[PDB]
């Protein structure tokens, strides 16, 4: 359990690589979704819980359009998989590689720095009020109602300025 | 023991749903006129059994064109998310206690959508890839409210938590004050358990069998066992929100009784209306969710906003 | 957090080496501008976590907002392209050397 | 760069009020009318002091204050406040609104006694 | 005739009513005799830890009344 | 540790039925068999092909629409605030634009499909 | 106003989704600004103590802040337990 | 586009700059240059033909991870410091990359390549926006952390754009090219300044715009978009030959015009500080720019280029352009040196 976080911030790095590598965008999109997931975890190892909800809920929404955009105009004949080109799979295997090599070495010169594998899950949570009841993330969200309302105001403006865009954009 | 209560919770719903594929086939046997089983065991009850032997013992297809990782795990995440929208079910007590229980019920019916996305795409036929892309238009059909919905009655619940509801109902059904959400809410169940009038991403008599056309033997049982999981879901969903349970807190096991007693009401309506209408074309399904539902739903948000501001009705955060 | 927040910022750095590196596909391209987000959003979000900054978790929730508005002009970009070429791929879009 | 001074362990010995939650909980509301000068003290100290090293004696005097509090109940009151606890101890939540009953009887026996 | 649905009913009404029941009494089986606590907030969490450590053995819902005093 | 094990089981029931259903039954494997499925003619193409989306303008408007909940979401927590004209107004304002938004999108033809 | 009377009237017959929710859209605005108990709710919000309430150093010249919570000084919730 | 359109699209076109250099917290700037980005790009594309779809494409990938980059030293130092804005503490890293994403979002060189394609794909009057009031955004983030630029990145951005906008403008013979590359080469001119004397960069990019506005208005005024076209002037609209004669001049800096006040103050700031080296290259190679606008003033004012029998039809008819902000204009950014010192402080 010590290992916990480290684990899925090192399983992010990978669906990141996977993403870099651009497949067919079929697996590009359920390599963000995964790696969203794996965000959502890593959110509520921190102690969150609205923010990791809302950002997987968001991407699964958001990756179900561009499954249907993919389709209909970024499909061919022999969608590619990271496996199907050697070149692609080498760079895959070569960056997770790198990736060992690179915590490793870095654990190497500090030990405390950046990688301190030594200290993993001694300095997750700093501080925690224990005897709090108003604490929880969605909190902090809802002071765009009350306490931070000029930036709901920019989200609005963003989403409604965006229908009119979109519409404009897309008319022949 | 919370490996027993692992146990007591998946093998009963897995049974429970077993035998609702034996009860839909006779509901809709005798709205027709007809007996449906009742052979196979006395009166049918062995039905279920034979068709669940005869799959796994099929042999399962490996068609030449299927992109297999995702063919395979497609039907896989189709049973193992079906099965995890239960554990925070309270009942009155849940296996799982979730603070934001009904968001988890969001995040997770809606990564189920992708099963079906996947499978149709990786079986790599043209029957399939309809039923896939019925889907996509499923999902923005009617995810454009649900949330809406739930938001609206959660304003009266004070919370996300699950069993906070059943706190909120102690005195009445939360029908009644939001009955004209539970309508959208229950319609807005059948489409997002694929179920006529909407079960366009399979809608046999247009694309054979659209999403799992290419599927046989037990890959192909996985989809139809998480289907009826799922209907059971969503009905005992609507139970715990809308029809409050009666919660007595030295009489836990009434709240359960009376819980499935209105949950498989509601599960009977769902095979009831199947026998009843014809099918929406997708293109309508859209319509009907964002000229018809969107509308109202965003007024009934504004109103149920406005309630308990000016009734000062706020209810508790604890 | 250290080694988190190191991994973080390499997750949001392959993604950047995605975008700048094209293949083929522009929708490949607008999936890594989405990884960049990912990253960032949870970069942002787990800050505040390790802060206990309540008044700055409204800014991760913003950054999504505006992510989505810009998704989805990428995605109605994307229609004009495959409308005028047949395809999504970057290459055509070569008219503009000359 | 300074020591930081840390009292001893001998300095932090106190007799400890080590009952349950929801017993705290039942006898929570007279517990806040009996020693609130001494709990009031406490935190004043804490909140003006933002250190606790500078607040170990009257931490000490609420932990005396709630022993004596709690000498009272058992001496005179610890039948009906026993029922009352357990029947709170019962809820998931420790829900007051569950043993109004019981917490009647107890009430009225704090009342007329003490 | 329409009440021969019935015995798949029965049977689906009984495997519906088992995951209430067995989550309720699986939780006072586990949590002595009560109600499994349920801790929304760090407070709660804090008064479960708390039982634990007084309790003696290591158990939030061993429960110490003034006896203990 | 609770969420985290009955998910295990619930991925490790699954996997194991795939498996059985793959290892227990007879096979026989041949061409015509595993060829794609078209109602008993062979397909003139590749499934792999464009497939056309009618409703592409109202996918987009979806993914709008998807945010517009999340800033909704937290209004159980903002409905505590003491600020509670402030909050119902931003509500208020936040619903009534996403409405506008709605019905302009409504009146251009935005959600009729394609043809 | 008998064009518009006409006008609603076909709405109500033909579009009644739209008309329903149009009137709710004005019902939820109008409500607060006419209704007696829109000010409580602000003051129930405001009554509930999520935080400790930190006592006050007395200096000698505070006669309105209760020495003890049973003081009759401070703020009353009987408006509350009325409600 | 019908008025509702049309308004909240330019309306959301001014707010963005305006919420970014009003913002005092670092994410709600960078929400400012997000609304700039998502409103000129449906402008962009508006006339919808392929060379336009290629426009708003290329306009939207750079601009889009030039934002993220920005974000993520947003982010970077809301880790390191717990705050919105960023301090003399700010790791230089940081500094560093929030540079270089401005400088693209600039289109400054090496990160240019991309302005000279998107201001030929897009109609006249959008390269006017896209060339004086997309500018203002990116540079009054830069303005607010001119202590803590690195001068070594800034003189290199600099002395590039300026040694490319020279030679870029060279080769062209589209006239929306050769604003590319005169924006380009000038943006080196206030980038160089900014961490001397912000207000000698704001000093040049005034002077910049109202130099290019009345430029673009005189393209506009025939849709003159090639030297050959806008070599048919003498013939289509006479009157204009001397006022584009002496912007041509202004922009290339040539004394006694407006245009040479920049330069020349810049020159000034910069011995000051002892970066005589740099300013030399810089004030050498900003000759180059000059010879491109005598060619240009050669086939448009000072010989005739043949013309065609067609034109005689367009001298009956009636123009209503230019309006007369483009008088005042014209005559402000060429004759007002003679006021310099109320231009400086
Ligand atoms: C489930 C277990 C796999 C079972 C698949 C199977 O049925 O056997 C096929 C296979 C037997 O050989 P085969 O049937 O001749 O292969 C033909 C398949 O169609 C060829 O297989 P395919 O068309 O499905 O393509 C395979 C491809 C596609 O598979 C996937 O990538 C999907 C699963 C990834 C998770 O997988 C890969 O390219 C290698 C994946 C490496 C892991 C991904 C790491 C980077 C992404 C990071 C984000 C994580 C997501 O094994
Ligand atoms: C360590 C790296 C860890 C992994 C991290 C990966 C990061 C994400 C990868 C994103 C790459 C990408 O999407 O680009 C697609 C880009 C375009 O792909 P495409 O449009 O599909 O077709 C061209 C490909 O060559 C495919 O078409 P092709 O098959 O005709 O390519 C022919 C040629 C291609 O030659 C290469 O192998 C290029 C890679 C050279 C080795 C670089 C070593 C890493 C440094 O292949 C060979 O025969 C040489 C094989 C022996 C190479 C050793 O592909 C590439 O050029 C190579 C991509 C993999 C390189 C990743 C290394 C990134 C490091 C930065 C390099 C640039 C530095 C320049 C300033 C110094
Ligand atoms: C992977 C194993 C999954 C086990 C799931 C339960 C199914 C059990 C019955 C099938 C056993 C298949 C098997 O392993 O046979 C040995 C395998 C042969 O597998 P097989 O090809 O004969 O599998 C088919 C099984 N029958 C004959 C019943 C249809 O032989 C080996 O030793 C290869 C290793
Ligand atoms: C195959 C893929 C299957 C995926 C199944 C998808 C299920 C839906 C997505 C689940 C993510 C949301 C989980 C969640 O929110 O639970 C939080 C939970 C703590 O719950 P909380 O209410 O905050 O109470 C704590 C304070 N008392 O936190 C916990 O109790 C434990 C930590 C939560 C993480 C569990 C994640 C689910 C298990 C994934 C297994 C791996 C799947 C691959
Ligand atoms: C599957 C298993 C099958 C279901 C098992 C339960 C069946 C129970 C059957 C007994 C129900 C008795 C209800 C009374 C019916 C007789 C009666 O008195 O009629 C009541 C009313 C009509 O009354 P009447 O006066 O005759 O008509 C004119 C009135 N204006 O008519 C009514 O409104 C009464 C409505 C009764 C509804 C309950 C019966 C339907 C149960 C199936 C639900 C759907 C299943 C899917
Ligand atoms: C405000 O943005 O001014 C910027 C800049 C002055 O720089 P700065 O001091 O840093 O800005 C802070 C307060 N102004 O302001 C400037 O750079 C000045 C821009 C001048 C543009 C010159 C264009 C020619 C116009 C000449 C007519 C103006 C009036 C001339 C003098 C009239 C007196 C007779
Ligand atoms: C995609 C998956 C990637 C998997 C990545 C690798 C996962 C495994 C992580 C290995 C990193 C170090 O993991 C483990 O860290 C803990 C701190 O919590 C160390 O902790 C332990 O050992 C070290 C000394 O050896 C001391 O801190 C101490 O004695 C003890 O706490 C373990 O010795 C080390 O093995
Ligand atoms: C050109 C387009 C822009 C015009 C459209 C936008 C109009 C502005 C609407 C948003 C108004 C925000 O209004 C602003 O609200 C905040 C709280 O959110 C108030 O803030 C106040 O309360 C907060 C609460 O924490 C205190 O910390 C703060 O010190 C105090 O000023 C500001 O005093 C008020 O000015
Ligand atoms: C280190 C290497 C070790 C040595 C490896 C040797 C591998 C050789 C594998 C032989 C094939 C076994 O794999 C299995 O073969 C059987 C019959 O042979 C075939 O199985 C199926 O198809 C054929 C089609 O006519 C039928 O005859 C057969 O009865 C049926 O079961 C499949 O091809 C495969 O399911
Ligand atoms: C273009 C978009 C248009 C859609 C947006 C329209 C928003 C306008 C909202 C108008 C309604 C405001 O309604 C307003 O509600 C607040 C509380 O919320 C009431 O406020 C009342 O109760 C509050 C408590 O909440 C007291 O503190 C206050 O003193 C009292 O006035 C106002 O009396 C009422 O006028
Ligand atoms: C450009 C800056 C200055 C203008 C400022 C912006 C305000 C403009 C006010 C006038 C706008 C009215 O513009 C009007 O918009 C409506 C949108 O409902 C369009 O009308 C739309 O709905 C009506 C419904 O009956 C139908 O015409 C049709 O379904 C659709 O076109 C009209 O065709 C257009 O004429
Ligand atoms: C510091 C000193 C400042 C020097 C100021 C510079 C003055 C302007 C120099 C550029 C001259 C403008 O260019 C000059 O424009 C006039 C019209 O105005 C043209 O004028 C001539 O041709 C045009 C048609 O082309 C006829 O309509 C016109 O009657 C005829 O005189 C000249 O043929 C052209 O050469």
């Amino acid at each position: 359990m010590n290992n916990y976080i480290f684990v899925l911030s090192s399983l992010f790095l990978v669906g990141c690589l996977g993403l870099a590598l651009k497949p067919s965008p079929i697996y590009g999109g359920l390599g963000l979704i995964v790696s969203g997931f794996v965000g959502c975890l890593m959110v509520l190892g921190f102690g969150g819980s609205f923010l990791g909800l809302m950002v997987f809920l968001i991407y699964l929404g958001g990756m179900l359009v561009v499954f249907g955009y993919t389709t209909a105009m970024a499909t061919e004949e022999y969608p590619e998989t990271w496996g199907s080109n050697w070149l692609i799979l080498g760079f895959l295997v070569l960056g997770v590689i790198m990736e060992v090599f690179l915590i490793c070495v870095l654990n190497y010169y500090d030990e405390v720095g950046v990688i301190n594998l030594d200290g993993l899950g001694d300095w997750l949570m700093y501080e925690v009020d224990d005897v709090g009841v108003m604490l929880e993330g969605g909190i902090g969200v809802a002071a765009m109602y009350s306490c931070a309302t000029w930036m709901m105001v920019v989200a609005g403006w963003s989403l409604f300025a965006g229908i009119f865009i979109i519409i404009e954009i897309t008319r022949d | 023991m919370f490996f027993i209560n692992i146990l007591t919770l998946l093998v009963p719903i897995l049974i429970a749903m077993a035998f609702l594929t034996l009860v839909e086939r006779k509901i809709l046997g005798y709205m027709q006129l007809r007996k449906g089983p009742n052979i196979v065991g006395p009166y049918g009850i062995l039905q279920p059994f034979a068709d669940a032997m005869k799959l796994f013992m099929k042999e399962p297809m490996r068609p030449l064109t299927t992109s297999m990782s995702l063919f395979i795990i497609a039907p896989t995440l189709s049973l193992t998310l079906a099965l995890s929208l239960w554990v925070p079910l309270p009942m009155p007590h849940p296996l799982i206690n979730l603070n934001l229980g009904i968001l988890f019920i969001l995040a997770t019916s809606s990564l189920s959508v992708y099963s079906i996305l996947w499978s149709g795409w990786a079986s790599n036929s043209k029957y399939s890839l309809f039923g896939a892309l019925r889907a996509v238009a499923q999902t923005i059909s009617y995810e454009v409210t649900m949330a809406i919905i739930l938001l609206s009655v959660l304003l009266m619940n004070g919370s996300y938590s699950l069993q906070t509801l059943i706190t909120t109902q102690e005195h009445m059904w939360l029908l009644l004050p939001a009955w004209p959400m539970a309508m959208m809410w229950f319609i807005s169940t059948l489409a997002e358990t694929n179920r006529a009038p909407f079960d366009l991403t399979e809608g046999e008599s247009e694309l054979v069998s659209g999403f799992n056309v290419e599927y046989a033997a037990g890959p192909f049982a996985l989809f139809f066992m998480a289907e009826y999981t799922n209907i059971i879901l969503m009905n005992a969903l609507t139970t715990i929100i809308f029809l409050g349970p009666l919660y007595y807190i030295n009489l836990p096991e009434l709240y359960s009784t009376n819980f499935m007693m209105e949950a498989l009401l509601l599960s009977s309506t769902f095979l009831w209306i199947r026998a009843s209408y014809p099918r929406f074309r997708y293109d309508q399904l859209m319509h009907l969710l964002w000229k018809n539902f969107l509308p109202l739903t965003l007024a009934l948000c504004m109103w149920h906003i406005s309630l308990p501001i000016f009734t000062a009705g706020v209810p508790p955060y604890m | 957090m250290p080694s988190t927040f190191f991994n973080l910022t390499m997750a949001f750095s392959l993604s950047l080496l995605g975008t700048l590196m094209f293949r083929s596909h522009l929708m490949s391209t607008l999936l890594c501008l989405e990884g960049m987000v990912l990253s960032l959003f949870i970069m942002t979000s787990v800050t505040s976590l390790n802060s206990n900054s309540m008044s700055s978790m409204p800014i991760p929730i913003t950054i999504l907002v505006f992510a989505a508005c810009e998704a989805a002009v990428g995605l109605a970009l994307l229609v004009k392209v495959s409308n005028t070429y047949g395809t999504d791929y970057v290459q055509n879009l070569n008219l503009l050397q000359c | 760069p300074g020591i930081v001074e840390l009292p001893t362990l001998e300095e932090l010995k106190v007799e400890e009020v080590k009952v349950s939650s929801a017993v705290l909980k039942a006898a929570a509301h007279h517990y806040g009318a009996q020693c609130d000068k001494t709990n009031k003290e406490f935190m004043l100290c804490r909140w003006e002091e933002k250190d606790p090293r500078r607040c170990l004696k009257e931490g000490k005097l609420v932990n005396g204050c709630a022993l004596n509090f709690f000498r009272q109940i058992k001496s005179h009151c610890a039948e009906p406040f026993t029922e009352y606890w357990t029947c709170l101890d019962y809820s998931n939540m420790q829900l007051f609104r569950h043993c109004r009953q019981q917490q009647a009887k107890f009430d009225q026996c704090v009342l007329d006694k003490l | 005739m329409w009440f021969e649905i019935l015995p798949g009913l029965a049977i689906m009404g009984v495997c519906l009513v088992i995951p209430g029941v067995s989550t309720a009494y699986i939780h006072k089986f586990t949590n002595g005799g009560k109600e499994k606590r349920v801790a929304r907030v760090q407070y709660q969490w804090y008064l479960m830890e708390r039982d634990r450590r007084i309790s003696g053995v290591n158990r939030y819902y061993v429960s110490k009344g003034l006896e203990n005093i | 540790m609770n969420l985290y094990t009955v998910i295990f089981i619930n991925i490790l029931l699954s996997l194991t039925l795939i498996l059985v259903a793959f290892w227990l039954p007879q096979m026989n494997l041949y061409s015509e068999k595993a060829n794609p499925y078209e109602c008993g003619f062979d397909p003139t193409s590749s499934a792999r092909l464009p497939f056309s989306m009618k409703f592409f303008l109202v996918a987009i408007t979806f993914l709008l629409f998807d945010l517009e909940i999340a800033l909704l979401l937290p209004l159980p927590w903002a409905i505590q605030t003491i600020k509670t004209s402030t909050m119902m107004i931003m509500a208020f304002i936040l619903v009534t634009i996403l409405s506008l938004g709605l019905a302009y999108e409504w009146t251009q033809k935005g959600l009729e499909w394609t043809e | 106003a008998g064009r518009i009377s006409a006008f609603l009237k076909n709405a109500w017959a033909k579009e009644p989704v739209l008309v329903v929710s149009f009137s709710v859209w004005g019902l939820a605005i109008i409500m607060p600004m006419i209704s007696p108990y829109t000010k409580y709710a602000s003051m129930i919000n405001k009554a509930t103590p999520y935080n400790y309430p930190v006592p006050v150093r007395d200096d000698g010249n505070m006669p309105d802040v209760p020495s003890h919570p049973q003081d009759p000084l401070g703020p009353s919730l009987d408006w509350l337990k009325n409600l | 586009m019908n008025p509702i359109t049309l308004a909240i699209i330019y309306f959301t076109i001014f707010l963005g700059p305006v919420i970014t250099m009003s913002s005092t917290n670092l994410m709600l700037m960078w929400v400012g240059l997000e609304f700039s980005l998502l409103a000129i790009i449906p402008m962009l594309i508006n006339k919808k033909n392929p060379r336009s779809t290629e426009a708003a494409t290329k306009y939207f990938v750079t601009q889009a991870t030039a934002s993220m980059i920005i974000l993520l030293a947003i982010v970077l130092n809301y880790k390191q410091l717990g705050t919105w804005m960023f301090q003399q503490q700010t790791n230089g890293l940081i500094l560093n990359m929030t540079l270089m994403a401005l400088s693209m979002k600039l289109g400054l060189a090496p990160f240019h390549f991309w302005l000279p394609e998107v201001t030929q794909g897009i109609p006249l009057h959008m390269g006017l926006i896209l060339l004086t009031w997309q500018k203002i955004a990116p540079l009054s983030i830069l303005i607010q952390i001119y202590p803590l630029l690195n001068s070594t990145i800034i003189l290199m951005l600099a002395i590039t754009s300026i040694f490319m906008g020279a030679w870029g403008g060279l080769n062209q013979t589209q006239m929306r090219k050769i604003m590319a590359y005169s924006s380009i080469a000038h943006m080196g001119w206030m980038l160089a300044i900014l961490p001397y004397n912000p207000s000698l960069t704001l000093l040049n990019l005034m002077i910049y715009i109202i130099l290019t506005a009345p430029m673009f208005m005189a393209l506009m005024l025939n849709n003159s978009m090639t030297i050959n076209s806008i070599s048919l002037l003498w013939n289509k609209t006479p009157a204009m030959l001397t006022m584009i004669s002496l912007m041509l001049l202004s922009l290339g800096g040539l004394p006694p015009l407006t245009g040479f006040l920049p330069k020349w103050i810049i020159i000034t700031e910069l011995m000051k500080n002892n970066c005589l080296i740099m300013a030399t290259l810089m004030a050498m190679m900003a000759l180059l720019n000059l010879f491109f606008y005598t060619r240009l003033i050669y086939s448009t004012s000072l010989t005739m280029f043949p013309t065609n029998n067609n034109s005689k039809m367009m001298t009956h008819q009636t123009k209503t352009k230019p309006n007369l902000m483009f008088s005042t204009l014209a005559i402000m950014s060429t004759m007002t040196l003679p006021l310099a010192p109320q231009l400086i402080t």
